[PDB]
């Protein structure tokens, strides 16, 4: 299962 | 033994030719189980292994939405990094991301990972502590600062130590007959005279799993690692792997050469001799 | 920017035996960027409807890919892989050799 939400923008 | 779950994301920009191509693939050890490709018609997270197919519709709708949220993030990240390195708007650039967790034989969490790259080189990576970051250059330093102010690590750690291992253990159980196995390598030797004074001795390793293996050529017991040629381990396409190592020996001296194979599968390291 | 030349390997899933169904593989790894052009050939002609794995990468960020097709070898039929990539001068052709 992938994270529920993506990482903070770079 | 230990096991791991790992995902890989690749975002390739293509200015003028539309939005960037996004591809994601998931793995449990050396076995892929899911994939998302922006240039595919479905536009859905799809199954790549028989066992992941027991997951209901809600699972697939969730992975699709959350993996699409990821393409969205990478799409704009591609833009800002272009800025950071003051690169032209017409060039093609790529962002690669790998992340996952390892668990031991008892299913316990060993470690988590999260590393990002820009144009084929390291950009920024989460440290083993899952609490601090390591920027590779001054540009990634800008991202490191933003990521700290947002407590991004906390979010990553929560996943890597929680849902990551929870689902890793689940997949290992759901596909136990296929994932918890080791296929020992099948080995044989080939011989190719290069001239009337030289010949090539190639040692083969076929149908083995996991992919990790060691092939070595010895002469009269003496290790020959330097004159030995090795190819990159490759997939047979059926879940097993292959690989070979070769050595050029004087015509008539092949009896003195031995191939040693090491693999998790085989109880004991094999030994092959010509003739 | 970084550029790496793909390593090309052409082979069959199982040891080749005339008349027996098998799979023809072309594995390209260690390359960068990801754009790459791969084709399996039979008697010089491009084989239609070839499948390939999903772009993934290794430790060093270099990509790897597998192009495959289901076939059954014959004594006369000849196969090969054709590959192009920014790192290559022109399309590179590697013939399949059973008894390698």
């Amino acid at each position: 299962q992938v994270p529920l939400r993506p990482m903070t923008y770079k | 033994g230990s096991h791991s779950m790992r995902y890989f994301y690749t975002s390739v920009s293509r200015p003028g030719r539309g939005e960037p191509r996004f591809i994601a693939v998931g793995y449990v050890d050396d076995t892929q189980f899911v994939r998302f490709d922006s240039d595919a018609a479905s536009q859905r997270m799809e199954p790549r292994a028989p066992w992941i197919e027991q997951e209901g519709p809600e699972y697939w709708d969730q992975e699709t939405r959350n993996v699409k949220a990821q393409s969205q993030t990478d799409r704009v990240d591609l833009g800002t990094l272009r800025g950071y390195y003051n690169q032209s708007e017409d060039g093609s650039h790529t962002i690669q991301i790998m992340y996952g967790c390892d668990v031991g034989p008892d299913g316990r969490f060993l470690r988590g990972y999260r590393q990002d790259a820009y144009d084929g080189k390291d950009y920024i990576a989460l440290n083993e502590d899952l609490r601090s970051w390591t920027a590779a250059d001054m540009a990634a330093q800008i991202t490191k600062r933003k990521w700290e102010a947002a407590h991004a690590a906390e979010q990553q750690r929560a996943y890597l130590e929680g849902r990551c291992v929870e689902w890793l253990r689940r997949y290992l159980e759901n596909g136990k007959e296929t994932l918890q196995r080791t296929d020992p390598p099948k080995t044989h030797m080939t011989h190719h005279p290069i001239s009337d004074h030289e010949a090539t001795l190639r040692c083969w390793a076929l149908g083995f799993y996991p992919a990790e293996i060691t092939l070595t050529w010895q002469r009269d017991g003496e290790d020959q690692t330097q004159d030995t040629e090795l190819v990159e381990t490759r997939p047979a396409g059926d879940g097993t792997f292959q690989k070979w190592a070769a050595v050029v020996v004087p015509s008539g001296e092949e009896q003195r050469y031995t191939c040693h194979v090491q693999h998790e599968g085989l109880p004991k390291p094999l030994t092959l001799r010509w003739e | 920017m970084i550029q790496r030349t793909p390593k090309i390997q052409v082979y069959s899933r199982h040891p080749a035996e005339n008349g027996k169904s098998n799979f023809l593989n072309c594995y390209v790894s260690g390359f960068h960027p990801s754009d790459i052009e791969v084709d399996l050939l039979k008697n010089g002609e491009r084989i239609e409807k070839v499948e390939h794995s999903d772009l993934s990468f290794s430790k060093d960020w270099s990509f790897y890919l597998l192009y495959y097709t289901e076939f059954t070898p014959t004594e006369k039929d000849e196969y090969a892989c054709r590959v192009n990539h920014v790192t290559l001068s022109q399309p590179k052709i590697v013939k399949w050799d059973r008894d390698m």
